[PDB]
């Protein structure tokens, strides 16, 4: 409107918090191979 | 991280029921009247 434009200015304000997890780690899983795949058995292990 | 262990058995647990009879399973191989393919027989043996 001749060299003016409307704009939304705040006229009043708050804070707000935001979470954000990040994940930057995972459980260390670890397998024991032989006990797995054989169990207790010297057939199996042999085998393997 | 060494070979996975298991912790010996100290015992042995055997259960079996007791005073059962015979299954005279040699009475019945060794009878005389034998039968043909056509009719074979069958016996069933159980709690013997
Ligand atoms: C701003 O907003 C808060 C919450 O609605 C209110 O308590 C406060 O009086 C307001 N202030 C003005 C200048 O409008």
């Amino acid at each position: 409107v001749g060299g003016l434009y409307e704009i939304k200015i705040p006229t009043n304000f708050t804070i707000v918090g935001q979470e954000e997890f990040i994940q930057t780690n995972s459980p260390k899983v670890t397998i024991d191979c032989s006990l797995f795949v054989c169990s207790n058995y010297a057939a199996c292990h042999d085998l393997l | 991280d060494l070979s996975g262990f298991t912790v010996k058995p100290v015992a042995t647990v055997h259960r079996r029921i007791p005073d059962l009879p015979d299954c005279d399973i040699d009475k019945w191989l060794n009878n005389f009247n034998v039968p043909s393919p056509l009719n074979w027989e069958r016996k069933i043996f159980s709690n013997c």
